[PDB]
């Protein structure tokens, strides 16, 4: 199961409560193991990946932030652009993509820099972003 | 007239609005059935709620 949380967050019940209570775990047990592990900032956001054997044996990779998280905090937007390529409501620099890339090079998912900015490029085409 | 007249239409409108929401009483046990979906029975009325 995946998770998208933040790193000093705990008991958000509504989210995994469900999602891990048929699995049924301690809300807040699993959700201070995982500000324990990631022991950083509340309002952030990780994305993490749970695995669980058949016995409930459960462990997970909590990974990179979001580069919307990343973009959001730089350009300052709450909503992506309300039509990308027809409105553009935020703006990075190459040296952002650089500053991701080293952010976030073990998550990506290219094997070169430049195919990685390729795909973070898609991304930041998806969310409707300029360049500076 | 139309001063008067819509002062009076649009408090009127306030009075007759007051009374109702109805929405989130229930959204938010939805979102708690949603939450213990796997506690439940079709064939209820009650539910247990944190």
């Amino acid at each position: 199961v995946k998770l998208q949380i933040p790193a000093g967050k705990a008991n958000p019940a509504p989210p995994v409560g469900p999602a891990l209570g048929q699995a049924g775990v301690n809300i807040m047990g699993f959700c201070k193991e995982f500000n324990a592990r990631t022991a950083d900032q509340a309002g952030l956001i990780i994305p993490v990946e749970i695995s669980v054997y058949e016995d409930r044996s459960f462990t997970f990779i909590t990974k990179t932030p979001p580069a919307a998280v990343l973009l959001k905090k730089a350009a300052g937007i709450e909503s992506g652009s309300g039509e990308p390529n027809r409105n553009k409501v935020a703006t990075v620099k190459r040296d952002k993509v650089r500053e991701i890339a080293e952010t976030k090079m073990p998550d990506l998912n290219a094997a070169d820099v430049e195919a990685a900015m390729r795909m973070v490029e898609g991304t930041a085409r998806s969310m409707g972003i300029v360049i500076e | 007239n139309e001063r008067k007249k819509n002062a009076n239409k649009i408090k009127k409108l306030e009075k007759t609005l007051e009374y109702s929401e109805n929405a989130k009483e229930f959204q938010l046990y939805g979102e708690l059935l949603t939450a213990n979906l796997y506690m439940l029975k079709k064939g209820d009325k009650q539910a247990e709620v944190i």
